């Protein structure tokens, strides 16, 4: 008898569908993110920092400093010997 | 001059296809269709309403 009005209720339907909620997520997961691997920060230096940069990082990451390591425990008690027996 | 409403109706006709489920508004443009049609057979189906005071 009269005109019906849904094509502009869109105004008090935008918080109620469920895309809504991965929207308004996302822009809040993408505005803070660096854009290409910036900031990197890519050298450092403490005296042992550059041993994390050529051994422990994700490049190289091979079992080497563990057998520096294992050379370390035969660099340790052998000295020792020396002091004992 | 009719035409412009009736093809601004279908242009909503398939712009209503993105809202599945409309409840009166092509129940709306029913009622003008109703009226329409009947107002057209009305304005034909009449004689000129006057009695025919030279022949009849």
């Amino acid at each position: 008898v009269s005109t019906l009005i849904p094509p502009k209720v869109v105004s008090s339907k935008n918080i109620g569908s469920a895309p809504n909620a991965k929207r308004i997520a996302n822009v809040v997961h993408f505005y803070k993110s660096l854009p290409q691997g910036p900031a990197p920060a890519i050298k450092a230096n403490t005296r042992l920092a550059r041993y994390k940069a050529k051994y422990f990082d994700g490049d190289n990451a091979s079992g080497k400093p563990l057998w520096h390591f294992a050379l370390g425990i035969i660099a340790f008690g052998y000295s020792m010997e020396y002091y004992f027996h | 001059a009719k035409s412009a409403a009736n093809k601004l109706d279908w242009a909503k006709v398939i712009s209503s296809l993105r809202i599945t489920g409309s409840t009166a508004t092509q129940l709306s443009s029913f009622k003008k269709r109703n009226d329409e049609a009947r107002r057209q057979l009305l304005e034909l189906q009449s004689q000129p309403t006057e009695v025919d005071f030279s022949h009849y």
